[PDB]
């Protein structure tokens, strides 16, 4: 049912994906450890346990522009296009990622081959509740739909190709790039679950819900601010929290 | 801005 065409699509964003995967795996023994025991009042395991989170953060960023970089359509728009969908997509992408990453059974994120953590860890880590609740609410969420690494690699390859993101300056090809995607995604879908054909717009509703959660990391990002910021020059940057 | 680190992973 899916065209030649499709499958090859399909193929190679799933093991462009896998290959930008395994780039991070090469650099876990270099992330900050989590501190393993330690006293709950140590101001240093603190320390430890929020730049954990931000070096992983970096490492996500990486793979984003390294998995972007090998969309096809992706690095034939303009340089500043490809900053502008960049920028407004890394914390969309990096949501729908760490909502693949979840456990129902253990209500645990696990990031790389095996740091898992929990709404109590995030908290640990600096976060607050009121982007840890959305974080996994949208994660359980996602989990219920049962998406696949081809259903994944779509919806983020249509993530980025999305026309109306701050400062695109040529939206009409973004529009186009995103058709072909969107479309082998209602392809796959439909051969997957051929019953439920409410399957495929349960699933272009959470770039809606993307939305919103992307207003709240911005009030996390500025809540930071206000509390000692520190967050790393890649992710300041991209996000806009000094110019 | 020049965005100068999300542009140096773009070009390798
Ligand atoms: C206070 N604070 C501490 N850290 C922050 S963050 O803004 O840097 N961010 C941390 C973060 C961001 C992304 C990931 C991530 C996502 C997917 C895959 C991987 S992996 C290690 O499998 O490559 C890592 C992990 C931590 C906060 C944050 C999250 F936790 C979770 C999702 C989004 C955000 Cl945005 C604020």
């Amino acid at each position: 049912q899916l065209t030649a065409a499709q499958e090859l699509m399909i193929q190679q964003l799933v093991a462009a994906q896998l290959q930008s995967n395994k780039r991070s795996f090469s650099d876990q023994p270099k992330v900050t450890p989590w501190p393993l025991g330690a006293d709950p009042q140590s101001r240093d395991a603190r320390q430890q346990r929020f730049a954990h989170f931000t070096e992983l953060a970096i490492i996500s960023v990486q793979e984003i522009v390294d998995f972007a970089k090998q969309v096809p359509g992706f690095l034939q728009l303009g340089r500043e296009d490809q900053i502008a969908l960049l920028k407004a997509s890394t914390i969309e992408i990096m949501l729908l990622e760490t909502a693949r990453r979840y456990n129902h059974e253990t209500e645990s994120i696990t990031f790389l081959k095996d740091f898992t953590y929990s709404k109590d860890d995030f908290h640990r880590a600096g976060l607050q509740v009121e982007f840890i609740n959305p974080i996994f609410e949208f994660s359980r969420a996602m989990s219920s739909l049962g998406l696949d690494d081809a259903e994944y690699a779509l919806l983020i390859a249509i993530n980025i190709f999305s026309a109306d993101r701050p400062n695109v300056q040529e939206p009409g090809r973004v529009e186009a790039l995103q058709q072909p995607y969107v479309e082998a995604l209602l392809s796959y879908t439909r051969i997957k679950r051929p019953q439920d054909q409410l399957r495929f717009p349960r699933m272009l509703m959470k770039l809606v819900s993307l939305r919103t959660l992307s207003s709240v990391h911005s009030e996390q990002v500025f809540a930071l601010r206000l509390a000692d910021a520190a967050l790393p020059p890649l992710l300041s940057e991209i996000w806009d929290v000094h110019e | 801005k020049e965005n100068a680190l999300l542009r140096y992973l773009l070009d390798k």
